[PDB]
């Protein structure tokens, strides 16, 4: 029990977190 | 009344309105309630700014139209 | 072909580089442009992921949404960068380099 | 060579996204690995995303869309009015798409081509608003009309949909034939099709010294075609049947988006139709007839969608009142009424699709709704009162300023007919409130709850309608800017 | 005394458009359409309500001559529904709404001719 | 700094809090609704303390923009007249909550929502100087009254009652709206201070006066249009029916004072005999119609119609005392008619007959109700020493000073008022007791006993010492009478 | 203290300056009447 | 059912069933308070506005007429309902609904037992 | 009749979730797109009751 072991969901999760980071930056940097 | 308390209150109110209109208890998901408050505040502030800009760019165009009319003679 | 780029509403800001090149405006992407080009792609990828779980297309729907979001985000970044270059946007970062 | 395309830039994105959606939905709806998935909700969500993205692309580039205007002059001219019309048409389309999601699951209607055709019709409408010619206008009208004919009869094994689709097809083709005859017969008598060169040779001389039969007859034919498109009495031969037979999500989109684009076309045509003796009186008479017939025909209607269709016809008549004035305030009232009617129609069709879960057909099915679902009951009552023009709501401001514009031109006969029709329409609007607050039938029908899309759209629209007369300044200012931008 | 349900039982002879006789069972005091509903030969989802305003001849049933003189006739709109929502804009003089016909104890053995079901979806 | 904004906000907060309260918590709903209503009443009372009854101009004003060019906007304020109407509106609503207090479990929270909505709605009507928005809130009260009449109507025939009350109002409303459009297009704005200082055309004056009279003759029951009030008023809940004659009946009559008399100085003079010949025959015809009536509710409504037709005479008779007497009579009627409908509704909430034939000999039992009913009948009987007589004596004085004929016909009204009200009193609570129909019955408990206490004290106070009411508004009436002319 | 000292002062501070009220009403009337002519001339503009 | 009607049991609005009521293939009209220990059997019908007293038992194919009070070991008439008491049925059902809603808010969705599942499973093996 | 209740009450977690998803997928039918795609959808055997308990 150390790795999610799903080579399809992890890309979606990293896309979601980078989307959140982009949103917070767009609010801040603009 | 500062265009933000009204916006936050309206966002929270429409969140409970949507939540209870499906026959659910009003405070189902507090997180979407707080994000609705944030979105309502943002939309209200942007609406006020857009109204100010609309009036500002409408006056400078109505003046042009009136000047164009006034050159009849 | 005879082309003539000219805006009816003239640029309010300095009008450096009236007709920039494609690779030039591509290379002018500031940090904000990259940020807004990435957030749209991320939103599109996650929407394609979440929408495609009921039909069972777990990944290919995410890829299609990624294509749509990538095209849209690049289009938005190009639009902002070019509009800044032709002048009719608040530059404050191009006159400094020019 | 590439920066010239920033003017038509959002349309390129929506076309490319439609193509990508079509490819995805045809590749992955036939694969045996995923045993033929429905692939309708997925395509719908991706299409809603694409519409939102192109809306952002269109809105942010407000100073854009004007560069290389000489290059695009012969094809389309998009001024400030076009931008504000397109940004609203995209919003209405996105609202309708978000509305028609639960219909794709509970009804089990999994045809992804529905969303693709809606997107193509949206692109046709976008091409229509900026269509500054007699050719681009017709091409865009046909482009939306084909998608509408196809999606009106989308449900094949049903019987009302196909019949309504056929009648809509015949009426639309007949209208297009008349409009094209008018366009040709004004081209042959003037030699020009572009609006700049059409508003220059007949603007200063219409019937003053003499007249030409060809140009007047062609203008009349164009007006007849446009009235056929908006279903104004007496050019409303089969519209209620189309509203009945067509699937409810389709008629939600068929009565909001097309009217905005057609009215933009009429406004753009009015800048050259300076005759004043061929366009204003015909629309005046058609407005009077439409109000009268809608008010006296929706009274007898016992179904729900038929009543909505006739109410829409009456609202089109009230809308035409503001255009009959032919002044800046008239056009402003026109645009305000269009916006209010679009929002209220979105509200009503959100209600109807919400009640579609248990197959609501007649007005009496929703009886005793004040007890089972009191909140939906009060929301629908507010929507009906907004239709009635009851003062403390949106939908009264539009009729108010419409009547004010009508009195601005001194058309006192229009005001009295408007008052009579408003009273008559208010009666059968409140008749619905009676059927669901006061009268309690022996048999009750229970309605299952809705989804978050319809609920959220409904809440937003209901708060907009009630709380509009406290802060109406932005809409008035934007509509005055739009009307003033029509000519300069 | 004991108030058995069997006292208010009304039996009819509904015939499908396929020419098959059916022995349906209804109740005295309720609508004839409700009686036709238990058998299922008429789709219950089509005519869920018993109101006259919510009728579009989807409850239309054809009645023999010998049963038409012992029940009240069409008053003002029972005929209107027939002469509005029909392929031919004319009355049959042998048809009646099943929604408006209430079943009485003496109305046993009544034969009703249910026609072909018309579309009712939208 | 107790301004007018809070007076309108407080009912809005009360309604908003009630919206998100579960139906199970019936204990909290009534408590918080009554508390909000009483806070509104106190906030209205404190305005009377800081009224400053000296200036001709308007009191505390709040301006909120409504159009992009500030062409027309929300412009609050009271001068000398709408103040008392605001106070009485804020006072009647808590009585409405208290009367419908016991049976709130069936009513639910939606009962208080409508009442508080109408509460701040009628508050926003009286203090609204802008002419158009005065019409927006003038017809905004359609929805709450429609809902109150329909949802919680007594009998099943309420469906037809509400339709008349609605459509009759809409017809005149839109007829007024056309005049408002004509005025705005001609003048340019609808602010009251400016619009009173615009030279009008005499031919235009008559048409606009007629257009205003199209609706204002419906709110006050006139001869051609008074059918709606009895049919749509006998068939409303007691808590709701007590403000159809309480505040919903004073819009048009008060609308004459603010938007007709100073607005059209040269048209009211030309149309004075028409109003006289309408109201004088109204006070006779309606009073005669009252005699041959059997329902207990309809007689009080007809008496109210007669009282309004009487006050209309004294209002259009332009006198410094005629208008003041009109306002006193309107306040007194708002008290007495409200009290009378509560008195005849407490009988209905126990027996549910609404017929004088069944009622009889109710002095041998429930004597406290008999005493209260006798006092309020005397108040309606137009006796000196009560606030009414102060009301119509000034009306008669103002009418006689102008026209001798109209005063005699008007006083025929107070002569004929002793024919139906006293007959009802002696036929309901002083007849022979019959145990066949009224088998058993109780008396007033602590709720309805306390309900009539403010009514009684206000009645006596404004009857024996009406000085403060006249003191607070002599300036405004003087300014209203002297307008347009300079002699 | 006594009720006069606790009531007269509160009333006279709540009255809020009658003269300034009349002045404000006067300039409000003047300003809005001036804006009225501007609105009328705004409406006088032809469509073309 | 013996009556020949469809045997599905349907309970209409504002119907109070009462504890230990053994319904089986019955049919209940709206506003039909049912007392405790009720043995409604196959094909039994209850007309609207009626009250059934506690302990009542009725055989199959037995009906209760419109608003009227019954009870006893067999289906036995008791008295006729008065107008004042026959409107207390909907209020009673509404009050029970209020109390049920009071219980409803007590527990949130998606109970936290799974955490205890994991905690107890972690004690041994996997 | 008892055996179907016996089987349903004794289903593992990894199995009951699968049956729930399958029941959700086949809750409603659509002959239109099924005929247009050239496919047919048959309910899984695990979602069909034995014919002995049907009326
Ligand atoms: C739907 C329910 C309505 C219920 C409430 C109705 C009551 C509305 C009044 C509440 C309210 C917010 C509106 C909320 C809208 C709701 C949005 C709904 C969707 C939300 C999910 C509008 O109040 C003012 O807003 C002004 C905006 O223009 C307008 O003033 C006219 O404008 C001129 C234009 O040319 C006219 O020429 C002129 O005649 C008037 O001056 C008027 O609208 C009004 O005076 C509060 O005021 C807010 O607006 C402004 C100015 O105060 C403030 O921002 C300012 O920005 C800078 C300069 O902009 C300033 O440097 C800065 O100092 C300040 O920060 C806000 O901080 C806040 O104060
Ligand atoms: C005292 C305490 C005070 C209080 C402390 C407060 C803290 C505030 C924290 C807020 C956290 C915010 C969370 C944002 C939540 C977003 C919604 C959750 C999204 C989500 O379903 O999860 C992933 C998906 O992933 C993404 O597709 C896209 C999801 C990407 C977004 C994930 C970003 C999470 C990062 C959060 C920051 C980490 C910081 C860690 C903080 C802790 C540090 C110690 C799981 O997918 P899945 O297929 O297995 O299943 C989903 C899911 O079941 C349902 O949506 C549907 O039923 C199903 O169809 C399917 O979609
Ligand atoms: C560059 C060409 C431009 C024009 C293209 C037009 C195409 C239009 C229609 C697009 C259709 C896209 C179809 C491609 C997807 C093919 C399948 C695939 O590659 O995904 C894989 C794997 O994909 C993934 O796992 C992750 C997807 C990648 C997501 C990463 C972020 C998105 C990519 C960024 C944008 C894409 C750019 C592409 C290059 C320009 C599928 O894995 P699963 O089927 O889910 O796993 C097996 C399931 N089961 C166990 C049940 C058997
Ligand atoms: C011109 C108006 C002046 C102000 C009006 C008040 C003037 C007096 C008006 C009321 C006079 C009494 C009429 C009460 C109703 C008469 C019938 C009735 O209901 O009788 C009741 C009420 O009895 C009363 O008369 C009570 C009288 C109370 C009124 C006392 C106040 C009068 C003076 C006040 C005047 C104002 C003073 C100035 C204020 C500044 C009970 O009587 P019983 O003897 O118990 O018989 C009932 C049978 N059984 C026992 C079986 C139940
Ligand atoms: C702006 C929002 C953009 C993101 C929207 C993602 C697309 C949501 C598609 C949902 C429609 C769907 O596929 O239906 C499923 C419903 O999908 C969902 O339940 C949630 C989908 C994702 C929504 C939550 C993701 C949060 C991310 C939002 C943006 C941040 C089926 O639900 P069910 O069969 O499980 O119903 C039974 C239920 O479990 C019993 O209670
Ligand atoms: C003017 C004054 C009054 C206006 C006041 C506005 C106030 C500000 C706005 C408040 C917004 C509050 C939102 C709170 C956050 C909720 C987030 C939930 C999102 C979400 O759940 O995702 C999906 C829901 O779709 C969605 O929720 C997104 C689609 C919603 C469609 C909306 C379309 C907007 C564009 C058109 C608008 C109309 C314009 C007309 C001019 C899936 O939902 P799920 O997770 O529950 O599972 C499936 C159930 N089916
Ligand atoms: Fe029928």
């Amino acid at each position: 029990p150390k790795v999610s072991e799903d080579k399809n969901r992890n890309y979606a999760v990293v896309a979601g977190v980078v989307a959140i980071v982009g949103s917070i930056g767009w609010y801040l940097k603009a | 009344i500062s265009a933000t308390m009204v916006g936050a209150l309206l966002g929270l109110g429409t969140q409970m309105y949507s939540n209870a209109l499906r026959k659910l208890p009003y405070m189902r998901h507090p997180w979407e309630h707080v994000v609705g408050m944030g979105l309502g505040a943002v939309f209200a502030n942007q609406l006020v700014k857009w109204d100010v800009k609309l009036k500002e760019d409408l006056d400078v165009m109505l003046a042009k139209a009136r000047a164009a009319n006034e050159r009849r003679y | 072909m005879n082309t003539d780029i000219t805006a009816l509403e003239k640029a309010q800001y300095p009008v450096v580089d009236r007709n920039p090149a494609f690779t030039k405006v591509v290379g002018n992407f500031s940090t904000l442009d990259y940020l807004r080009f990435s957030t749209i792609t991320g939103i599109s990828v996650t929407v394609g992921y979440l929408s495609g779980i009921k039909p069972g297309i777990k990944g290919p729907s995410m890829v299609t949404g990624g294509l749509i979001g990538l095209m849209g985000g690049f289009m938005y970044a190009y639009q902002n960068s070019a509009g800044r270059l032709m002048g009719f946007f608040p530059n404050d970062g191009e006159v400094a380099s020019y | 060579m590439f920066n010239l395309f920033l003017a038509v830039f959002p349309e390129i994105f929506i076309i490319n996204a439609t193509f990508i959606l079509l490819i995805h939905g045809v590749v992955f709806s036939t694969s045996k690995k995923y045993d033929y998935p429905p692939l309708a909700s997925n395509v719908g969500w991706l299409g809603l995303l694409s519409v939102l993205i192109t809306l952002l692309l269109l809105a942010a580039g407000a100073p854009l869309l004007t560069i290389a205007h000489l290059f695009w002059n012969n094809l389309f001219r998009r001024d400030n009015f076009t931008y504000f019309c397109q940004i609203f048409l995209l919003l209405s389309t996105a609202g309708t798409i978000s509305m028609c999601f639960d219909f794709f699951d509970q009804e089990r209607f999994d045809a992804f081509e529905f969303i693709v055709l809606i997107l193509l019709s949206t692109c046709g409408m976008l091409f229509m608003i900026s269509a500054y010619d007699l050719i681009a206008m017709y091409l865009a009208i046909e482009l939306q009309s084909l998608c509408f004919y196809v999606i009106a009869a989308s449900k094949r094994k049903s019987e009302f949909s196909t019949e309504a689709g056929l009648k809509y097809l015949i009426l639309g083709a007949f209208s297009s034939g008349i409009l094209l005859f008018g366009c040709s017969m004004i081209y042959g008598s003037t030699g020009a099709t572009h609006f700049d060169q059409l508003a220059k040779i007949l603007t200063g001389y219409e019937i003053t010294g003499a007249r030409s039969s060809g140009i007047f007859m062609g203008i009349l034919f164009i007006a007849v075609g446009f009235l056929f498109k908006i279903t104004a009495v007496p050019f409303h031969m089969w519209a209620p049947d189309i509203y009945e037979g067509s699937p409810t999500p389709v008629t939600a989109f068929l009565s909001i988006a097309p009217k905005i684009s057609i009215f933009a076309n009429i406004l753009r045509v009015f800048i050259y139709g300076s005759y004043g003796a061929t366009l204003q009186q015909i629309f005046f008479f058609c407005s009077i007839a439409s109000m009268i017939l809608g008010a006296l025909a929706a009274m007898a209607q016992t179904k729900v969608k038929r009543l909505l269709a006739y109410s829409s016809i009456g609202h089109v008549g009230y809308i035409c009142i503001g255009f009959s004035c032919g002044t800046i305030e008239g056009i402003q009232s026109l645009l305000i009424g269009i916006f209010i009617y679009a929002l209220m129609t979105m509200d009503a069709f959100a209600i109807v699709l919400a009640l579609r879960q248990t197959r609501v057909k007649y007005i009496a099915d929703l009886g005793a709704l004040a007890k089972t679902n009191p909140i939906l009951a009060i929301t629908f009552s507010i929507t009906m009162f907004s239709y009635a023009g009851i003062p403390p709501l949106a939908g009264f401001c539009s009729k108010f300023y419409l009547f004010f514009a009508a009195l601005g031109c001194g058309a006192y006969f229009l005001a009295l007919v408007g008052v009579v029709t408003s009273v008559i329409g208010c009666f059968y609007y409140i008749r619905l409130v009676k059927r669901m607050f006061f009268d309690t039938p022996r048999t009750w029908i229970l309605y299952e709850p809705m989804d978050r899309n319809k609920s959220l759209l409904l809440a937003m629209t209901s708060f907009f309608i009630t709380l509009f007369l406290l802060y109406p300044s932005p809409l008035f200012s934007v509509t005055h800017q739009m009307a003033l931008s029509l000519y300069l | 005394g004991s108030k058995k349900v069997s006292d208010r039982i009304v039996k009819l002879s509904a015939i499908d458009p396929d020419g098959y006789k059916q022995d349906i069972i209804g109740l005295s005091g309720q609508t004839l359409l409700r009686a036709l509903t238990h058998t299922g030969l008429i789709d219950p989802a089509s005519h869920r309500l018993d109101d006259i305003e919510a009728c579009s001849a989807e409850c239309e049933v054809q009645i023999a001559e010998e049963w038409l003189e012992k029940l009240p006739p069409r008053t003002y709109d029972e005929e209107y529904v027939l002469k509005r929502s029909s392929r031919s804009r004319i009355l049959n003089k042998h048809s009646r709404l099943g929604c408006q016909v209430v079943l009485t104890q003496e109305l046993q053995g009544m034969v009703v001719a249910v026609p072909e079901a018309k579309p009712w979806d939208i | 700094y107790f301004n007018l904004s809070g007076l309108i906000l407080c009912p809005v907060l009360g309604s908003i809090i009630l919206l998100f309260i579960p139906n199970s918590r019936i204990r909290l709903i009534r408590l918080i609704g009554l508390c909000a209503s009483l806070i509104t009443f106190l906030y209205s009372l404190v305005l009377w303390i800081q009224f400053d009854s000296s200036t001709a101009k308007f009191q505390f004003v709040e301006s909120l923009r409504w159009l992009p060019y500030e062409n027309i906007n929300f412009y609050l304020g009271i001068d000398g007249i709408s103040l008392f109407f605001v106070i009485l509106t804020t006072f009647l609503i808590p009585i409405c909550i208290l009367v419908g207090w016991s049976g709130m479990r069936s009513y639910g929270k939606e009962y208080i929502i409508a009442f508080l909505i109408c509460e701040f709605l009628m508050i926003a009507v009286f203090c609204m100087l802008d002419l158009l928005l005065f019409y927006v809130f003038f017809e905004s009260v359609l929805i709450p009254m429609f809902i109150i009449i329909g949802v919680w109507g007594s009998r099943q025939r309420k469906i037809k009652a509400a339709y008349q009350f609605f459509l009759y109002t809409l017809l005149g409303s839109l007829f007024m709206l056309l005049a408002i459009l004509l005025i705005l297009f001609q003048t340019g704005t609808t602010d009251l201070q400016i619009l009173l200082t615009t030279e009008f055309s005499e031919r235009r004056q008559i048409f606009l006066w007629i257009a205003f009279f199209a609706s204002f003759a419906v709110k006050v029951p006139m001869v051609p249009v008074h059918i709606w009030l009895p049919e749509a008023h006998v068939e409303a809940p007691t808590a709701g029916s007590v403000i159809l004659a309480g505040i919903l009946l004073k819009f048009g009559t008060y609308g004459f004072l603010r938007f007709s008399i100073p607005m059209f100085p040269e048209a009211t003079l030309c149309f004075t005999p028409f109003i006289y010949t309408l109201s004088a025959i109204a006070i006779i015809y309606t009073s005669l119609t009252t005699l041959r009536q059997i329902d207990l509710k309809k007689i009080i409504a007809y008496s109210s119609v007669a009282h309004m037709n009487l006050v209309t005479i004294g209002m259009f008779s332009l006198n410094i005392q005629g208008i003041g007497g009109s306002i006193l009579l309107m306040l007194s009627h708002g008290l007495v008619s409200s009290a009378l409908f509560l008195c005849v509704g407490v009988l209905y909430d126990r027996h549910k007959t609404r017929l004088v034939r069944y009622y009889g000999g109710l002095v041998s039992t429930m004597p406290n109700f008999s005493t209260i009913f006798f006092f309020f009948t005397l108040a309606n009987m137009s006796l000196p020493g009560t606030s009414s007589f102060i009301g119509e004596f000034l009306i008669l004085v103002g009418a006689f000073q102008r026209n001798s004929l109209v005063a005699t016909l008007a006083a025929l009204g107070m002569i004929l008022g002793a024919a139906y009200s006293l007959w009802l009193y002696n036929r309901v609570v002083s007849g022979n007791l019959k145990p066949d129909f009224l088998h058993k019955f109780s008396d007033l408990n602590g709720r309805e006993v306390f309900i009539f206490i403010p009514f009684l004290v206000g009645l006596v106070w404004m009857g024996v010492y009406p000085k403060v009411f006249l003191d607070c508004m002599h300036t405004s009436v003087s300014n209203l009478v002297q307008h347009g002319k300079f002699h | 203290g006594f009720i006069m000292e606790f009531a007269e002062n509160l009333v006279l501070r709540l009255m809020e300056n009658p003269e300034e009220r009349d002045r404000k009403a006067r300039e409000h009337i003047y300003e809005m009447h001036e804006r009225c002519k501007k609105i009328k001339e705004m409406w006088a503009l032809p469509i073309r | 059912s013996p009556t020949g009607l469809p045997a599905q049991t349907l309970i209409d609005r504002y119907v109070t069933v009462g504890a230990y009521s053994l319904l089986r293939s019955c049919t209940i009209e709206p506003e039909c308070i049912i007392g405790q220990h009720s043995i409604l059997m196959e094909g039994s019908l209850v007309e609207t506005r009626s009250i059934l007293e506690a302990g009542s038992v009725l055989p199959p194919g037995r009906r209760i007429p419109s608003g009227e009070l019954w009870g006893g070991n067999p289906a036995r008439f008791i008295r006729t309902l008065t107008n004042e008491e026959t409107l207390e049925i909907p209020k009673l059902a509404v009050a029970i609904n209020h109390l049920s809603g009071d219980y409803f808010s007590e527990f949130l969705p998606y109970s936290t037992i799974y955490l205890e599942v994991e905690k107890f499973k972690k004690s041994l093996g996997i | 009749l008892a055996q179907i209740h016996a089987s349903e009450n004794s289903k593992s977690f990894e199995q009951i979730e699968v049956e729930r998803a399958l029941r959700k997928k086949y809750a409603r039918k659509d002959e239109d797109y099924d005929s247009m795609l050239g496919i047919t959808r048959e309910t899984p055997p695990e979602l069909i009751l034995p014919d002995n308990v049907l009326p």
